[PDB]
């Protein structure tokens, strides 16, 4: 080598040093992909709001227990998502939000969840399911104007399981409807995936302010299960 | 106006494919062969280059 | 009771069973490690290395037992066989303790674990326990040799023996302290890490069947530490506590170690 | 608006000590290696010291080795030269030079103003020290090296610098035949691996000055005597 | 309504009749006379190990050196391929980058992605650091490809089914090319930079005239998304690869599919496609972690690269012809010849 070649090698080494420092700093934090149809409050899941990198896709940053989550929402396009989704096959989790209040589009949401769950590139990514607007669901089921059986005949033959635990002292019909709705999604999830990735259903409302804690806990569980996979306990 | 626009587009497609009808597939294949054989001795991947001037030596 | 044919048969069978499955386990471990490196792979590779070393040292003491104590090979090779047999026991104990600690850290502090999960740290810990056990063996063996050759002793009108007839009064405290600091501390570490891993698996439910399967795998590691090397270290401490006790328990403990060499790749090896 | 302003020059007693500073502005200072270059009051250029990018490598000239220190402060974008045991031969102008090194870089692209100081190897040979010349005509300046400057990689390291009267030097050809940025195209460089010629096609009034050829194959870095072109 | 559908229906039938009439002898029968290229053994000479995330694009410089590459770690890297030196490292505003291009003059690099913005960075500045010369105006979809016509003109393809031609100086869309049906995934410039082809998610390719901005020709025959496209070195043909695990060589003049490259043992999709200097070797990267080298005329697997641990994403042959560089999702670039 000459003097210039040596200086070029030194500059390359400095570039490598900066690259590794940036890489570890980035590897520190956790990354989530937010999905769900409109009129589902997908942007209201976490109370904190942000306009980070508002151009193109939407960024959000929230910190819980001194660990940072970056949530990416690709909301620019309403068309087919089958192409860019492969860029997200390394995120910690997919936060899928479904508005359970309306029964007209619920089958469409189930089909979307089936498409996401059985995706070729997301076959190892866990899904955190958020059943939004449960209060509207309760109001609709209590009013009685609209019935599940108009769209789901099996709800006539469905009964609440013995393990059902309605905690806030709610109406049993509300719990029955909620558990059937969640059962549809968990049935979609369980039919495939053979335990490589699992779904974590939850119930939430618009005024709820504890969704960050649930996201953090289920992310901890996902990390734990990957760790146990690394040591080959699973 | 999407339908009429696509109709005009397909008319343009016919006009362009007029020369396609003029050209022959066998002629095109012969041209591909001619180019490949004409430049066959200048690509190292086809004909491996001696290690003297190959810049990626070890 | 010491039937030389029986001991010879157990040692020969132990070697013959261990060698194929052990090399298969190390081949599987290296095939997995080719794609990527994880601390579990590092620990498994070191466990396999120690197991191969012990199983290649086994036939020598099998022959020695067939000679009922006498070593047909001349006493110039005593320290080589001594290290190559009695080092891998404590080496495997330490390796299993480190593996259990890694499992506990991964299952109890998962975010923190992937925050600072590097195979370099695993290699450093492995080399540290390598050096510690070699150093402790060296210092304990420095006060063994009277300077007859080093590490060998001959009874009156008797054949040379590899520490088999070593002075019990001198060998008591040394063997006891070594066995304690090289086995019981790893045993306590393994037990605490196992109960922590069980707590984490319980509170981090994913599926009952898989929870049981993971608990059984970790328990297999703990038992292969406890069921085989445990008898050896227990016999050692018992001999320290009871100097007049008979010496057949030492032979039983060495048999249990010879069964450790075959049991270890079964419940911890990748394949 | 790249700018390098140095300070510290003054009258000192022999064997004294002094500190020269150079503030840099208008560019990414931390990404540039930096050089201190001496020019004797009546002689040519002479390299003094070199601090690398990130301070990884430090090189000194033999005549100032040990008693000279070169240092860098990135946060203030500043360069320091600590001078101890000053001598009569250390009275010079002490230019500060910028440099960067990657595949297609042009080192020694920018030069400082310098600060006059006064107190109380491969050889570069320039055949001529002065050439009378008239504007509008071609001219050629040749210099020679003791050892062939062509490295095995195919790059030969010779640099051409033009110093107009009362001005800091500037780079013209940063390799065998590589025109520097901002230099008019009428300049060119050519020659073999040991003898190198700078060619100018047309001459104007601003081309009057001293021309130096420099080697960069290996340290230390050595300059030529300098060919002076004066209008006629 | 259906009144104009019949008009378009007959036009589609007529042009197919033209294509069948144009074809008498298939390419394979014509090339049956020549002798095969034989087995091609290609070895790895360099491995570039700076990227900390999966790599989506790379582009060779015109000097057969100094390649550029882009990955999700939020970094562009300009490598000196001869010495594996890292010439430049450029931070990106948005880490979701799907393409990168190298200016033929060597003064600029362009990258874009899920942010809908095609940024152009200046490499040769007086300040000594690479700066964002221009963030181009907005598409209505992600950027899938971009290529430099010159130091002032660029051509981009987006997920809004539309390609565009931009003037860098003004920063505006000089031309907007007509619509595809699905996403536009690939883009290749003709050697003379007069025409260019695009491949879409509607399993169709389109040949465009740059100066007039109107789709000259349309080619079909695939069964899934077209992921990669590349002209023949003489500019009279181009090859595409699709998720249906097949490559097609179409010819512009005959306006008809010429050859198909497929094997029953290959089922994964094709991510990248490129030619050799003479066009006889067609190099294609696949999803099953290895590339294939086909004899472009006889249409058989003349070789396999088989050196990557993950999905092969980008692939490019140098202009000089020495080497081929492949970048994969394992955050590695490998140079072969
Ligand atoms: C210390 C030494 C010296 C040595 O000299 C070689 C000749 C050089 S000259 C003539 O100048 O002396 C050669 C070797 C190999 C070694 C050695 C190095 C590392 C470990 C061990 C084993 O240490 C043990 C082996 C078994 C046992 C030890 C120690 O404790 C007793 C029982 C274990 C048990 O029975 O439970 C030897």
């Amino acid at each position: 080598l000459s003097a210039e070649d040596k200086a070029a090698v030194e500059r390359s080494k400095m570039i490598d040093r900066n690259l590794r420092e940036d890489g570890e700093k980035a590897r520190r934090t956790l990354r989530l992909l937010l999905l769900g149809a409109d009129n589902s409050g997908k942007s209201t899941i976490v109370k904190q709001m942000r306009i980070l990198h508002t151009s193109g896709i939407f960024e959000t940053k929230f910190q819980v227990d001194k660990v940072n989550f970056h949530m990416f929402d690709v909301g620019g396009q309403r068309d087919e998502r089958r192409k860019w989704i492969q860029c997200f096959n390394d995120v910690t989790a997919i936060i899928f939000v479904v508005d359970s209040s309306d029964y007209n589009r619920l089958q469409e949401a189930l089909n979307d969840f089936k498409s996401i769950w059985n995706n070729r590139w997301l076959r190892t990514i866990s899904v955190i399911l958020f059943l939004n607007k449960q209060d509207l669901l309760a109001e609709k089921v209590l009013a009685g104007k609209s019935k599940i059986e108009d769209y789901f005949p099996e709800f006539a033959r469905y009964t609440t399981p013995e393990d059902a635990t309605p905690e806030p002292g709610e109406d049993p019909r509300v719990t029955r409807a909620k558990y059937f709705i969640r059962k549809e999604f968990v049935d979609i999830s369980t039919a495939s995936g053979d335990g490589r990735h699992i779904c974590y259903p939850h119930f939430t409302c618009a005024v709820d302010t504890e969704n960050a804690r649930r996201i953090f806990n289920d992310c901890k569980d996902i990390i734990l299960q990957m760790n146990l996979r690394e040591y080959n306990l699973v | 106006t999407a339908s009429i626009a696509q109709a005009r587009k397909l008319v343009e497609q016919l006009k362009m494919e007029a020369n396609i009808d003029r050209i022959k597939v066998s002629k095109a294949a012969a041209d591909l062969m001619a180019y490949c054989e004409a430049h066959a001795k200048e690509d190292p991947l086809l004909t491996p280059v001696p290690a003297s001037e190959n810049p990626f030596r070890e | 009771d010491l039937p030389p044919q029986l001991s010879f048969g157990l040692y020969v069978a132990a070697f013959a069973l261990g060698f194929p499955l052990n090399v298969l386990a190390i081949r599987g471990a290296t095939a997995h490690a080719r794609l990527r490196l994880t601390p579990s792979l590092v620990y498994a590779l070191n466990l396999g290395c120690s197991d191969l070393l012990l199983t290649v040292s086994l036939p020598l003491k099998a022959v020695e037992a067939l000679a009922s104590g006498a070593w047909p090979l001349p006493a110039s090779l005593c320290p080589v066989f001594a290290v190559a047999h009695f080092f891998p026991l404590y080496a495997g104990g330490g390796f299993l303790a480190a593996l259990s600690a890694g499992r506990y850290l991964g299952a109890a502090f998962p975010l923190g674990y992937q925050a600072f999960r590097r195979p370099c740290y695993s290699w450093g810990v492995c080399a540290a326990i390598w050096a510690l056990v070699l150093c402790h063996l060296g210092l304990v063996f420095g006060l063994e040799a009277p300077g007859t050759s080093l590490g060998i002793n001959t009874p009156v009108n008797g054949s040379p023996v590899c520490l088999e007839a070593w002075d019990p009064a001198s060998a008591g405290p040394a063997r006891f302290s070594l066995s304690l600091l090289l086995f019981f501390l790893p045993l306590a570490i393994t037990a605490f890490c196992y109960v922590g891993c069980l707590r984490a698996l319980a509170r981090s439910g994913l599926t009952h069947r898989r929870k049981l399967r993971a608990a059984w795998v970790a328990g297999g590691a703990l038992l292969t530490l406890l069921l085989c090397v445990g008898p050896y270290n227990a016999s050692n401490v018992a001999s320290f506590l009871y100097p007049n006790l008979g010496g057949s328990w030492r032979k039983l403990g060495l048999i249990t170690g010879a069964w450790s060499v075959v049991l270890n790749p079964l419940v911890t090896g990748y394949l | 608006d790249v700018q390098l302003v140095e300070s510290g020059g003054g009258l000192v007693q022999p064997g004294g000590s002094r500190k020269l500073s150079c503030s840099a502005s208008g560019f990414a200072f931390s990404s540039f290696g930096m050089h201190w270059v001496r020019q004797a009051p009546e002689k040519g250029l002479e390299w003094v010291a070199y601090i690398s990018s990130g301070s990884g490598t430090i090189y000194y000239a033999d005549t100032v080795k040990g008693r000279f220190t070169i240092s860098r402060d990135d946060p203030k974008n500043t360069l320091f030269l600590q001078m101890t045991s000053l001598r009569s031969e250390d009275t010079a102008m002490y230019y500060c030079v910028r440099s960067i090194y990657y595949y297609g870089s042009s080192p020694f692209d920018f030069w400082g103003q310098g600060t006059t100081l006064t107190v109380s190897d491969i050889v570069m040979t320039q055949a001529t020290s002065s050439v009378p010349v008239t504007p509008g005509e071609s001219v050629s300046i040749s210099c020679r090296s003791s050892k062939s400057l062509l490295h095995s990689n195919g790059n030969t390291y010779l640099y051409w610098f033009l110093q107009r009267p009362g001005q800091s030097p500037q780079l013209l050809i940063y390799r065998m035949s590589n025109l520097a940025s901002g230099v008019p195209d009428r300049f060119s460089g050519s020659g073999s691996g040991t003898a190198f010629t700078l060619t100018i096609s047309r001459l104007e009034a601003e081309d009057v000055g001293v021309y130096y050829c420099m080697q960069h194959l290996e340290y230390p870095l050595t300059f030529g005597a300098g060919t002076k072109l004066e209008l006629k | 309504l259906d009144q104009l559908r019949q008009e378009a229906e007959q036009l589609k039938n007529q042009i197919r009749d033209a294509r069948k009439a144009c074809a008498d002898a298939t390419l394979s029968q014509i090339t049956n006379n020549i002798d095969p290229v034989g087995r091609i053994q290609m070895r790895t000479r360099r491995t570039l190990r700076g990227h900390l995330a999966k790599i989506y694009a790379m582009h060779w410089g015109t000097d057969s050196r100094l390649l550029v590459s882009a990955s999700q770690d939020g970094k562009l890297i300009i490598w000196d391929s001869y010495t594996t030196n890292k010439v430049h490292a450029i931070p990106l505003r948005s880490s979701w980058v799907m393409t990168c291009a190298y200016a033929p003059s060597g003064n600029y690099v362009a990258c874009g992605g899920l942010d809908n913005i095609c940024s152009i960075y200046n490499l040769k500045t007086r300040e000594g650091n690479v700066r964002v010369s221009r963030e181009l105006a907005g598409h209505t979809g992600y950027l899938s490809c971009c290529r430099f016509l010159d130091d002032n003109q660029i051509v981009t393809s987006s997920g809004d089914t539309t390609c565009a031609l931009w003037d860098i100086e003004t920063g505006q869309q000089t031309t907007t090319f007509t619509g595809h049906t699905g996403d536009v995934m690939s883009l290749s410039l003709a050697p003379d930079t007069r025409l260019f082809v695009s491949g879409a998610c509607d399993a169709s390719a389109k040949l465009w005239d740059v100066r007039e901005g109107m789709c000259r020709q349309t080619f079909t025959g695939h069964e899934s998304d077209i992921n990669a496209i590349c002209f023949f070195p003489n500019g009279n043909a181009f090859a595409t690869g699709s998720d249906d695990a097949t490559c097609r060589l179409f010819d512009l003049r005959a306006d008809q599919e010429l050859m198909t490259y497929s094997h029953d043992n290959i089922i994964c999709g094709i991510t990248s496609v490129s030619f050799s200097k003479s066009g006889r070797l067609l190099l294609a990267g696949y999803d099953d972690f290895n590339c294939n080298v086909w004899d472009a005329l006889k249409a058989d697997r003349a070789g396999v690269l088989a050196g990557h641990d993950n999905r092969v994403s980008c692939l490019g042959v140098t202009d000089d012809g020495m080497a081929v560089a492949t970048g994969s999702w394992d955050s590695f670039l490998k140079i072969w010849n």
